């Protein structure tokens, strides 16, 4: 929604000749453990689960 | 009848435990041996107290 990706874009010949860039986003995971943190994943005390 | 050639009768094939009990992805241990690079000593923290 940054207005660099969803303002559309004309051909080349056209009045518009800007391209959409090529930058990278990042996504947060929303789980139970990344609730809260007072709700987090004991690795040291899982050794026989594979996560 | 004629002589027939002695088969090997070779069987090893023990295979081995590769596979963990469940993944067991846990084998913990810690830095014991101070690091590396000691590092300084007190540094002389004093006080500043205007005595």
């Amino acid at each position: 929604n940054t207005s660099d990706m969803t303002n559309p874009t004309p051909a080349q010949g056209q009045d518009g000749a800007r391209t959409l860039p090529s930058k990278n986003l990042v996504l947060p995971l929303p789980f139970f453990f990344s609730r809260d943190c007072g709700l987090a994943l004991p690795t040291v005390v899982l050794p026989y689960n594979e996560i | 009848n004629k002589t027939i050639s002695v088969t090997l009768g070779l069987r090893h094939w023990k295979t081995v435990s590769a596979a963990p009990p469940e993944k067991m992805s846990k084998s913990g241990v810690c830095k014991i041996a101070t690091n590396v690079y000691n590092r300084d000593g007190g540094a002389n923290p004093f006080l500043v107290k205007y005595e």
